[PDB]
């Protein structure tokens, strides 16, 4: 029919497909959920993420047998940024270690860093609810909570991640292979006003970008503006996982020398690429964002995950990061 | 991952009887309610090591309702001197039902792991103090 | 069955004293292993666990943590899929 | 990650001076205010003498007090050191000048300054 | 001499104005703790050089990776010198 | 004047010397006193003990500005002993980690593992008092605390080891040169009934003999009795600084292999040696013990620092708070 028109109908099915699935559907037939007592100490909590190789845990409070919100790397990004750029005392930050998840969220909850109550959905409700729930605030990943009627106690059932939503799609949708309109032709991704850093930027400056730009990552480039690396906000967990908060004064550089070898790639694509492949990459490798680069890995733009997901889902101190 | 890894229930050592004793006392001071050994009238048998406990779900209590957690506890010898206090939820039940309601039919609605774990936890703190 | 409050009268007396009461059952083979006992690569979930079994559904499983916290967990069905929640709670 | 005098400082001196008073306000400390000398203010302003309700004495009895001299120095541009100095214990009625309470009061100052 | 009330000018907004007496400069003699001295367990790793008598009872702090405060101070006990170094609870 | 008699006159001179000095006098001319908040978590307390390469620390209670006792490895041998034999769950000591030093030493308070008040002495009181204190009270080092009359607060000045104290002597008393009366003649140091583990002996059992024989170390021999090593309670710190208490189920074997290279020695000597040489090993190395052994490295007895000091420190009398009871706990190391 038309390269343009076959995306249209593709999207129309991708959208139609999403709605007809429940969040519940994306879950594997048998998975594992790690959940943290909101009373846990910050330190302990941070270790936990590390040796369990996760970036997030749902808090449980219990006392309520109610859900206490979603602990994510944005939690430390927001407080760290707050402490920089307010205070005057550079080691004030280290108090973050007295804190318990409660106390922490409490502080976050008293600077703007967390909306009044955390965010939604029921597992058997439409997958769309999930996207829309994320879409309407980065929130990047969302708990699926039900309630044990017999007890009135909430039952955290899992956490849905933009990436797992997309990979579950790349997998159940023939239609992804008919999304072949070049990007330079679509309105997706950001392509001007890019926030970037150099190996010499202080990590805390990056951190300061991530929150106020509400972003989970920042592309790193040399003078010629060649893409070298990224700095994610998970790369922050690794910086303070042992309680060294002065570790935050390192240039992005020295701080990347720490980065352990687990790290999912840094993905690139050309402006003349298209979703069909970007989905195929999703299908196999853990993408997070893709950067758009020119023939000399010069950064043209940033296509991100929410970017994509939103694009699918409808076609009709200032201030905080969302999730991770 | 270094043999500080997952195993069922709670490891135990020393003497079976002494353990049971701990467990009751643990239960006891937890505020649970348990099943007590019954002999065939010469004296006891294995199943004295199979306790059933009723637990008042703390949050349920504290805001009116009278809902219960049912926890069965088994003790196994693994090798001599060595035991596994095997814990095990077998349900939550408010004494009817709610103020109205009971839509059912397929296949018997939510059994969550809570408050089961939360008091599994509460137990463990008693067994360790 | 039929419950409660007081700790049995014997047991409390003091009870090394022969009596040679019943020993507990021995450990059955299915209780010999948790699925939480690991994994598999190909992402996409380091969160996927093997299909649990039926019989070892709702039991308590524990792990020590070097971090002054408790590691509790149990497996349950949710509709027709199985959630193994694992909790890192605090002490008292 | 190791030992240095006083408490490090970012920004613009007089903010800091303000922050200090503030944390100095909410620990219960009294303190000197700045001394304007003619057309106003001296660098002597970055030099608070403070007076301190010992806790343990104004607990079981004793009207006993405690003095700390706070001083702000610059080390580089935008970088200062709040040097804190014990100078007294006087029960408001040679011979050991213990580092305590002084340190605990230091502990409080610090705690104040960091929230 | 002893007020209880933050000076007016320091307080509110556009505190960024009329003047700027600066703080003095960090004297050389600060800037070095007697506590960053002998790495080695020569008999006591407890054993330290002599402090400068002027920078006697002064606060010195250090980062800990353990969510606690590390506070220190050298005092003269009789004719010898304790450099106490407390690890206090953050609170 | 005779060997037997030169010692007599020697010890007397040493004695008087000891009485002519105040505990203060043993302190370096400038040092570093590390202190802990009673309220600190046990876990931190270990990491901090270890970081700062030390094995004890005065506890401090700001609240009241008072000495809160002296954290020691014994504290840990002590509750640690207590759990293993009085509790049917292995894991579940683990909890230790959770406790603050307060909660910890109140458990010791609770099981009779620490006496009501703690023994301390005025820095400016005679050294002799500190050696008696420590002898009477079986404690292997004792805090020195004065009183700030103005504030009424307790100023910890230091803590004396028995080691430091002997080394004080050995540096200051020419008179040690004159102690040439072999051991086997002198009635001193235990020579019979010796607690000793093998390298297959479980790490908690050793912990067990420690508390209960109230000793700081236990020599590790092997079938034919040859001194191999010593397990010390300060070896526990390393055992659980990691926060891994499963580490207590290691044979002494394995736990030994974890021992970082900073260990002081094992000091052996011959049953026929003599305080003069002992006193000057002390002067050079850091001896915590002497395993009196024979031609063939077969253990014969155990001369100890307390042994020494105490012996260097009584002419006619003993001070019988010696011992106090059976199957107790552990003094302070
Ligand atoms: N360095 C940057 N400068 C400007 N805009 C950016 C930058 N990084 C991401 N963006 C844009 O911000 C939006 C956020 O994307 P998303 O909700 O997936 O979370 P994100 O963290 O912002 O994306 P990413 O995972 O790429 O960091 C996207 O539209 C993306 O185009
Ligand atoms: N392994 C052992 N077996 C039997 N008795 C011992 C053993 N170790 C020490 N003793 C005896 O008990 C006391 C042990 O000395 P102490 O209780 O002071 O511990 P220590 O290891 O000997 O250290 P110190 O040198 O400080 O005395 C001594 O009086 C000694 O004679």
């Amino acid at each position: 029919m038309d390269v343009q028109e076959t995306q249209k109908g593709a999207l129309k099915e991708i959208q139609a497909f999403i709605r007809s699935r429940t969040s519940y559907d994306v879950l594997p037939t048998s998975f594992r959920l790690i959940v943290f007592d909101v009373t846990l100490f910050v330190k302990t909590s941070l270790s936990l993420l590390t040796l369990n190789n996760i970036v997030s845990a749902p808090l449980w409070d219990s006392e309520a047998n109610k859900f206490a919100g979603l602990l994510t790397m944005a939690d430390f990004v927001n407080v760290i940024k707050y402490y920089y750029q307010s205070s005057s005392f550079p080691e004030a930050i280290a108090e973050i270690d007295k804190f318990r998840l409660l106390g922490l969220r409490e502080v976050e909850r008293k600077i703007g860093a967390i909306p009044p109550e955390t965010i939604y959905v029921h597992p058997m409700h439409s997958l769309m609810d999930a996207c829309l729930a994320m879409s309407k605030s980065r929130a990047r990943r969302i708990p699926l909570i039900d309630v044990d009627g017999e007890t009135g106690s909430e039952m955290i059932v899992s956490v849905l991640t933009q990436y797992r939503i997309l990979k579950f799609i790349s997998m159940n949708c023939k239609e992804t292979a008919m999304l072949r309109v070049p990007l330079n032709q679509m309105t997706i991704g950001t392509w001007s006003n890019l926030a970037t850093a150099s190996m010499e930027t202080k990590v805390y400056d990056v951190i300061k970008m991530l929150a106020e730009k509400n972003i989970s990552a920042v592309p790193i480039v040399n003078s010629e503006g060649t893409l070298l690396n990224v700095y994610e906000s998970v790369d922050v967990m690794h910086l303070i996982q042992d309680g060294d908060y002065s570790n935050l004064d390192l240039s992005v550089g020295e701080a990347l020398l720490k980065r352990p070898a687990n790290f999912d790639g840094v993905h690139t694509c050309r402006a003349t690429d298209r979703l069909d492949g970007i989905f195929d990459a999703i299908k196999h490798s853990r993408v997070h964002r893709l950067f758009v680069v020119d023939e000399n890995l010069k950064l043209e733009g940033i296509l991100s995950l929410a970017d994509i997901l939103n694009y699918i889902i409808y076609d009709k101190t200032d201030n905080f990061e969302s999730a991770v | 991952s270094r043999r500080n890894k997952w195993h069922f229930g709670v490891r135990c050592r020393g003497d079976a009887p002494e353990i049971l004793l701990a467990v009751y006392r643990a239960l006891q001071r937890a505020g649970a309610q348990f099943t007590v050994p019954k002999p065939v009238n010469g004296k006891y048998r294995s199943d004295m090591y199979t306790i059933k406990s009723r637990w008042e779900i703390p949050h349920c209590k504290r805001e009116g309702k009278n809902t219960y957690a049912y926890i069965e506890l088994q003790l196994y010898e693994v090798m001599p001197g060595c035991f596994m206090l095997d814990v095990k939820s077998n349900g939550y039940k408010d004494i009817y039902s709610h103020p109205e309601r009971t839509a059912d039919h397929g296949m018997d609605d939510l059994k969550s792991s809570f408050p089961f774990l939360d008091l599994c936890a509460m137990l463990v703190c008693k067994l360790f103090s | 069955e039929q419950y409660s409050t007081e700790i049995p009268a014997f047991l409390t007396s003091n009870t090394l004293q022969e009596l040679k009461l019943p020993k507990p059952p021995s450990l059955p083979p299915h209780l010999e292993k948790c699925i939480l006992n690991s994994n598999t690569a190909y992402k996409e979930d380091q969160s996927v666990l093997p299909n649990p079994n039926h019989v070892l559904l709702n039991h308590l499983a524990a792990a020590n943590t070097q971090l002054g916290v408790l590691a509790l967990s149990a497996t349950t069905r949710y509709h027709r899929k199985y959630v193994t929640t694992a909790m890192f709670k605090n002490f008292d």
